[PDB]
């Protein structure tokens, strides 16, 4: 049985949540952000986040790490569906091309 | 939420 965001609350409510967030706050991209699910590192349970749309992956990284206390020393690194997008990234390029059908865009984290 |  999993632990994620989407065993927890179900496609509608999901769904649900993406559109009031696209209705009360225009520029922002809904960010679903798990720890990867064999990854050693740190695991937080707030994993919802109001990014805008010029947020960068390197940027969104940095603020991961702080939040979960990373070494700088150690490593982190930000999947979007097995795929590991460069730190220049925008994360309005990539909700387009990657946003969850639920409206969410799933990251995932890990060493 | 966290507003980043």
């Amino acid at each position: 049985m999993k632990s994620t965001f989407k065993s927890e609350y179900p496609f509608e409510k999901r769904k649900a949540e993406s559109e009031r967030i696209a209705d009360r706050f225009k520029n922002r991209i809904p960010v679903i952000c798990e720890k990867a699910e064999k990854s050693d590192i740190p695991e937080i349970d707030k994993r919802k986040y109001l990014v805008p749309a010029d947020l960068t992956v390197g940027q969104f990284v940095y603020v991961i790490r702080k939040r979960i206390m990373l070494p700088p020393e150690k490593a982190i690194f930000i999947f979007v569906n097995d795929t590991l997008p460069p730190t220049a990234a925008l994360m309005s390029a990539i909700y387009q091309e990657h946003k969850d059908k639920d409206g969410f865009l799933y990251v995932t984290y890990s060493g | 939420w966290e507003e980043l």
